[PDB]
């Protein structure tokens, strides 16, 4: 089973995105009004499950041929692929990465997505694989278009991939977005601007990766994760 | 000062992250394998218990399309991270309240004690993280039981909450489902009766 | 009939492409290597054809119902509007504006494009119009993804639409390709390239237009085109 | 000096162009009016002819994929400039190499003479604009007829061309195809025996 | 009757003043707590009320006679003139214009208004008008003194004059205040304040315009406004 | 990205605002024409109703310097913009609340039902801008009315508003004032019962 | 965008590339072991083939210092990378032209048939890179076999050069030297017959 052996860097909650940031406006009613209580880690915080021993399927990563019902999805192919480390540069081998995404025109495959777009008969929209003994994971997938959603009168969400990350802790896991060089719509998003500061918000900007691209195939973006530091105890109950 | 590399910032799970993470829920087909709400098989050890519960906004009204990872001790106070479907008991497990009733259930069996970085024993907890469109980074809870109050008296993390009051937003609450052993553990996200919710 | 009534201010021919572009390859044996031979406006070169009296279909202009085979086509549902001015500022009033482009995935409907990116049954590719009295045109269309291309061995043209239009005259007359703000793709394409002068590439980038967009519907990109300077003829013969 | 806004720069129109401006050719359904290479209905005033070649690229193979518009006098030196697929003439046109044996061709009339800004007229000729991948920006030509000799002789635009021996590579040679009056204008992009291309 | 058929580009609600902004003490308890609730145009908001056919009394555009009581009131004599135009820079003819401000002294002519600085018998304090076919506008009155008010302990409006203008709609309705150049009480004042953006600020603020001035007799300051940009629907219900 | 002139910024109407828009009020003469609270003359089409109301704060304090302004169709669901006060409608009226009770009042007829830009009916309803001294920015409502319920539950308006209990605020309490048909819409800028406030 | 290290910029052999790399050549001793033509001892496996070539310039005159290296596949059609020059088989070689006649040779084996990396076979070929004085990067080619015509038109790599007349620039012609299998490889570097070089 699990222990207690080490300590994770507390969050910076300026960096992060506040709770309260009225111009995204479902946040307004679901924000805390009272203070969070900072506790001490114990190892409830400091352990985490580990997905070495899930079962993934073959097309698990590879959002092409996750849902195929005949063909290929439409839109424009692209690897995502980057590295998970923690805030000291360590690699965060064998963690569990999810992403799910909108098809090429910014329509979910949900239920409750009532967008106009439609639907790609072979598109599903979900990912996940292991991060490798490196750090590194990797995707293939379409491009998602941008989704218009009912905050302001004309808001559009800019492209982007829903990302979760587990890390080797409760402590650590985190879900996010990914967004797209150079996309015009980032500046305009109040979800991409509930992050204050700028240079956090350049953090979650996917690049363009030509390295990586597949010639005659399909482009890649890259883009890496950093997860809270890691460090031993030391001088503790002494 | 030393300034580390700083960590990528949270973003909400927004209202379709169930396409993602509880897939049979947005609609869709499920994968062989599922992270889900049963973290015991029936054979484990430990009593058997369901939670149930469901998420209030500032308003008072229900958050349909919350999502909720749980971490928690086996019956004998041991943490099983290694996370395995033919487990006879995972540590980890997640869930998501229906659109309809905005209820999450989790099957369970009741947490052991663990101690504290210090040795001092925690009242049995379940640790929760909870996601949702207009969460904008996800908000750290415990749930404890009120059949075990003179261990939640003594949990030197309940009594870290300044107010006895708040103390109370913790405690789930036993009854019974369709006759078998319940907890229920509403959170109220904001206002009054907000649950204590922590950073660690 | 038509009448030599206008002149048409030189075109410089350093601020479009040369012939010459080696990095873009096919140019190198399809370039002449003989200078140009001058030749003064006549009626020949300062008339053109007008397509007041053409006869368009009702969504010759609207890429989303002009390949309609059942459903609609997938993809970022975009409107690309602009004006047609001259280098005077003087609009362009009732002159043809016609579009193509690949899917939302960068594959064309062409028999020669063999990419391995599906077509898409409800998109063929073809837009026209004639801009109206005040010289703006408008499209409906989906974004195109980037192509990958056998030039380099990695290759792979920005997203991009290409236009040609009319204007007064044969020596009005002009094809380009539209791009969009802030693509990474557009740096790296040896046909964008070909154009020397950073300032003239930055004329053929859309700007994204949310003015001009519908609300939980479709985007819009601003793409203004300007054709030679027309003005009246002075001091010939005398 | 007195800069005006600059032109909108011009770009190749790609191996595709047929998809925009070339339906039938690129493999496509067309729409009910297309802009295409018959000038004349058969009632037109005038010698109706064919004309018809191939576009070489500097390495003397066939650019296949080579598109033209065409600007010319109906046959009583007037330009029809009010495009209507109704119209007995039309002087303006387009076609494109089929992509098997790279030739073009137009239905049309032979041109009537037109006077320059000066006064002076010139021998009866074709405008042209040629596009293709590889292609930068359109190359201006002009057609102009070998049975026109004399007038050919004193054209005050041949006469531009400094080199006697360009001058041949504007003037078709009469032929006959399928057994009617033809005219052959092959292009030359680059290299021996190259096109005179024009800047106006 | 009234037709739907223009739309009107989406407000910037981080230009204009939020709702609650604490320093003006009175938004605190009238400011909403819940977020606006997004609705598209209709026939509803598109359309508002012209006032061509209001009959204008001779003098409701000029204050130094409109409120005459046997003389001229005391005071900085001044035209106020501008344009009324759209964010597209159309002009907007035919609007109406009110506006209303305290005497030479900061004394409102209202029961209300107790402030010890006396009124001025011959001074009302309101005008209105209607913009003329090319969106210009002109009042004549006194420049209005600072008011103090119980705000902090020791505040006061620079001199301001409030005005309200109809435009094509109640979507373009505004009310506002102008002030005056280089008046060194409007970076203190936390009404100008609720305005979060300097440069909006500084829409609020009238040049003094000496070329509009009547020499030996009043001066004149400029203040333009712009609507909310109008443009044409298109491709809705398709 | 495209950027227009920005609209020239609001501010708030003030205290004295009746000052220059609602004369009367103000302790003020009027002049010959005046924009008021009078939509409809006794002899106008449609049903004949007194609207009233009362406007409060957070603290649920009277909001005594309110100024209103109101837009609806004629009894045939037509908008009517050639204001006039010869009309017997207008679509435009204006009104205030009283000092000293803090009840302001309308005089209208019914309105007809209108169309969305979907061409889907919207409920019988009268939109409302709202101005006072604390408010920065004017505040849009609408009124609809208690006595039309089956069209209520199917405006696609009302049913923008996610939680059903906030359509609530919008609904007007249809009474009897001196014998005659009256409907009550009491407004709550904030806190409990706040009203529903739209952005277009 | 990703942008990594630079590579290394590429310069010329330089005239004297000899003395590094083609020792006797230089007019030099050589070492104990040298990288050279030979990439068969009489005892390999496969069909025993002389190779030769001269190289020209743009103005078709011999190329006296060309210096070339070669990578092909044995007779089975597999690359042996562990070069060794008691192998009976390398796949890697180096030659050069003599000053006086211009003309290399390679003594080596017919490489066996190797698949690309959609798995479709290629025709016999020898990865050439040649570099000389006045080449500022070295130029990559393929010497293939006119005595395979029927594999060369199959060829994934040959079908990729757009024109068929440069396909011709790569084959190799047969013939005999003193009673043994040769084949003549001439390369032209530019203009009349420029042979296809490659870009990988
Ligand atoms: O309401 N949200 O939070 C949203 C709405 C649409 C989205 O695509 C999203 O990622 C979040
Ligand atoms: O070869 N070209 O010129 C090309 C190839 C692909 C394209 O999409 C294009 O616009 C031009
Ligand atoms: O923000 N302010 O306070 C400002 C902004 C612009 C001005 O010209 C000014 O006088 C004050
Ligand atoms: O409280 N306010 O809003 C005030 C007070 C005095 C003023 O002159 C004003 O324009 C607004
Ligand atoms: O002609 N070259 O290329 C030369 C000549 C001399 C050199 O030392 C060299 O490296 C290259
Ligand atoms: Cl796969
Ligand atoms: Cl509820
Ligand atoms: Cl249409
Ligand atoms: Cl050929
Ligand atoms: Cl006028
Ligand atoms: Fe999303
Ligand atoms: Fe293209
Ligand atoms: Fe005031
Ligand atoms: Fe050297």
């Amino acid at each position: 089973p699990a222990q207690d052996n080490s300590r994770f860097v507390i969050r910076d909650r300026n960096w992060h995105p506040k709770a309260l940031t009225p111009d995204y406006k479902t946040s307004i009613a679901r924000s805390p009004r009272q203070a969070l209580v900072s506790i001490p880690q114990s190892i409830s915080e400091t352990t985490g499950p580990n997905f070495s021993h899930l079962g993934f399927g073959a097309h698990d990563h590879d959002l092409l041929l996750n849902f195929n019902n005949g063909g290929l999805p439409i839109g424009e192919r692209i690897i995502v692929a980057g590295r998970v480390v923690d805030q000291y540069g360590k690699p965060v081998p064998n963690t569990l990465v999810e992403m799910w995404q909108a098809n090429a025109g910014g329509r979910y495959r949900h239920k409750n997505d009532r967008y106009l777009a439609p639907l790609d008969p072979n598109f599903g929209g979900v990912g996940r694989c292991l991060t490798d003994s490196d750090g590194y994971y990797s995707f293939r997938t379409i491009k998602p278009g941008p989704h218009p959603w009912r905050n302001g009168p004309n808001d559009w969400r800019p492209a982007h991939i829903h990302f979760g990350i587990s890390g080797p802790s409760i402590a650590t896991k985190l879900i996010t977005q990914l967004y797209f060089e150079g996309d015009p719509l980032i500046p305009m998003c109040p979800i991409v601007k509930s992050i204050a500061n700028p240079e956090a918000v350049q953090q979650l900007i996917a690049k363009l990766d030509m390295n990586n691209a597949n010639p005659m195939d399909c482009l890649a973006y890259r883009f890496d994760i950093v997860l809270r530091g890691q460090r031993k105890t030391h001088f503790e109950n002494c | 000062p030393i300034e580390l590399l700083p960590e990528t910032p949270s973003q909400t799970a927004g209202p379709y992250v169930h396409i993602g993470l509880a897939l049979e829920a947005a609609g869709n087909p499920t994968r062989d394998q599922e992270i889900w709400n049963r973290l015991a098989k029936p054979d484990a050890p430990g009593e058997h218990i369901l939670l149930l519960g469901q998420v209030y906004d500032g308003n008072g009204h229900l958050v349909r399309d919350s999502f909720l990872e749980v971490w928690q001790a086996d019956a004998n106070g041991e943490y099983q991270d290694a996370y395995n479907l033919e487990n006879a008991f995972n540590s980890f497990g997640r869930t998501a309240t229906t659109f309809d009733a905005g209820e999450w259930t989790l099957h369970t069996v009741k947490p052991g004690v663990v101690n504290n970085a210090a040795g001092v024993p925690m009242a049995p907890h379940i640790n929760i993280s909870l996601f949702a469109r207009g969460i904008n980074i996800h908000l750290h809870t415990r749930l404890y039981f009120d059949d075990e109050a003179q261990a939640n008296a003594k949990c030197p993390v309940l009594n870290l909450i300044e107010q006895p009051q708040r103390r109370e937003t913790l405690i789930a609450k036993r009854c019974e489902v369709d006759g078998k052993t319940a907890y229920r553990f509403d959170i109220r996200i904001q206002g009054e009766g907000e649950t204590v919710f922590f950073d660690f």
